[PDB]
């Protein structure tokens, strides 16, 4: 019933919270939809949040769910949302994902773990980084470090 | 005009790409997808008399997306 | 100040196959003499589930035959299951 | 606020397009080989077996 | 409220009247007026929810005939 | 300046059994909240029908079993060619 | 589809032209009716007409069809319509019945005739009819015995 | 230019009226004599003879 797509798999529920609409998803969210729904890639509207985030958009869905742990979807190579926000260094975002639940020993198997992606991330962007931004990476960076533990 | 309703070539390439995320290396007597194309031309011809029909309910001429969900809803879809 | 990698994307494109001449066709047929702008989405959308139904089904009964081939016969027990009647095949 | 299906020009929606209007090899079968329907008791079996596919969804 | 529908006594009379002009000197398995009574009551239910459907559709509360007779078009009746 | 012999009539009743009351229950269990006056009167119409149509199959059955008394499967055997499914029978 | 009845089992051609409405009749007949249609007694929309005319509907009515010659359905006494307009004395009915068909040797088994039956008419109203009424019951009468022949 | 179902007094609609509520021994069976179900040929001689039936109407 709920769960009819576009033709790359996308789920009304994505296209709000692709594009950020935030009186959208909300409403949507009412009625909405059965969650961890995956596109043809194997993405989660969680996912798509994280990874435009889109802050005040992935503090509405994390609340209904959870959904917050969601791994990958074959072929979409095993990428957490936690990982997919490190990878576009959205850190308010990483921050909100490590309340209400993280999955931080995922070790997502790109070959990489979730500090080794935000480190990796850190390098290809060393040049052009803010002094804020640097610095949401160093905390972040020293955060999932004493993770592991 | 003529009875030409939906493509042949179109609606077999169709076909095969839904059925192989189903099942892969799969292949089709011609019958198989001359018959799914009779059965789908049939069922969305149908459709759209009933559509028209939830239209004129309303006192239009012009069919809608939720003429076609009431339809098929009373037809017992989901 | 950072930078983001998008999310890979896979296409199923095949449903727009059903164009918008053929959905006019279908709908002249059906005595419709008047559409709406979002009649032609709803309709891929439609006959996309219908088929997706059917041939999950059809695909079913061609394994169970052990089989690779699907024949006219799958489709039209396929069809009955899902409340469907064709003659013909 | 919407369109009209019939009208001057419709007939282009009724023209022969020959390399569109048959099917193609592609994706048929590749011989002639003989092909067994379903037994009675594989359409049973099958049948039973969606009906579970079913009880499950 | 009760899961009253059709009172009993007066459904059956109107089973055997019905009965009546098609064969004479019939009886009936009281289940099988049951069975009857069910199936009639499942039917006018499932039916007054597509006439609902229909009445809202033309933005009405209020359902009538014509609302009936839709739902039973659709439904493919005569 | 004559006289005249009016028809004599033939009245089958029964389906005024399906009273207001009841249809009121029908149409509430359907989550009808509010009726038009000519309502009851096509409710009456096409129960009588419905029943018409199944009572006429089922005593066909009754009569290719060699007995005068219809049984529920009889029943349930028209509900089922009349297309409408009864489970417990 | 055309054919559902009120308790009486008349359709709702019946109705009409038993009502007399000649512009219901009309707008009715258009689409409207499977002729010959027994109501639970056996009558047709015919008879009705005939029995109560309305000679502006049963012109209406005999034009289409025709229907003009209906039995009765058993258990209403085999009357034809011309027996029904000739019990009921519509004799400006009776003669238009005469015109685009008739039954004139129908002897409908009442144990009567059709002269029988007119002549059975006026014994009944002898006394109470008028001139003008004697007179089209005189015509009638010499009519029908000509008839046999 | 209709009627409320839901209101005060709806509850008289589903008052218990004892001689209604259940089906009495008129045309019902006479005994409890076996009664014995259609034959698999039976059904299929009697749905031979509706689809004429209906074949004609």
């Amino acid at each position: 019933k709920w769960n009819r797509r576009n033709d790359m798999g996308e789920t009304l529920l994505h296209r709000a919270c692709i594009e950020g609409q935030l009186r959208r998803v909300q409403d949507l969210v009412r009625q909405g939809h059965p969650l961890n729904p995956r596109d043809y890639c194997g993405w989660t509207p969680l996912h798509e949040a994280c990874n435009y985030g889109h802050l005040e958009i992935v503090r509405f869905l994390l609340d209904h769910g959870a959904a917050v742990d969601d791994p990958g979807g074959q072929g979409c190579e095993g990428i957490t949302p936690l990982h997919d926000a490190l990878n576009c260094g959205h850190f308010e975002v990483a921050e909100l994902l490590l309340e209400r639940g993280a999955s931080v020993t995922l070790r997502t198997r790109k070959g990489l773990s979730p500090l080794e992606t935000l480190q990796q991330w850190v390098k290809l962007y060393r040049r052009d980084l803010d002094l804020e931004t640097r610095q949401k990476a160093r905390a972040m960076e020293m955060l999932l470090q004493a993770a592991a533990s | 005009s003529t009875e030409l309703l939906i493509r042949k070539l179109p609606f077999q390439r169709l076909v095969r790409e839904i059925a192989q995320d189903f099942k892969t290396d799969l292949r089709f007597q011609s019958a198989a997808i001359g018959a799914l194309q009779e059965a789908s031309e049939a069922y969305l011809v149908g459709l759209f008399e009933d559509t028209n029909l939830c239209a004129i309910h309303a006192k239009r001429v012009t069919i809608m997306p939720k003429d076609i969900q009431l339809a098929r809803r009373i037809r017992g879809e989901r | 100040k950072g930078g983001a990698k998008r999310h890979r994307k896979v296409l199923r494109d095949n449903i727009q196959g059903i164009t918008k001449p053929a959905i006019r066709r279908l709908a002249r047929r059906g005595g419709v003499k008047r559409i709406s702008g979002l009649i032609y989405e709803e309709t891929r959308g439609v006959l996309k589930v219908f088929l997706e139904n059917v041939i999950r089904d059809a695909v079913t009964y061609t394994e169970h035959a052990k089989r690779k081939t699907v024949t006219a016969m799958d489709v039209v027990y396929a069809l009955k299951r899902q409340g469907r009647t064709l003659y013909g095949f | 606020d919407g369109e009209e299906l019939i009208g001057d020009g419709m007939e282009r929606d009724y023209r022969a397009i020959p390399e569109l209007d048959a099917y193609e090899a592609e994706g048929l079968a590749l011989d002639d080989e003989d092909v067994e329907e379903l037994t009675a008791s594989q359409r049973e079996a099958a049948e039973r077996a969606m009906r579970q596919r079913d009880r499950e969804a």
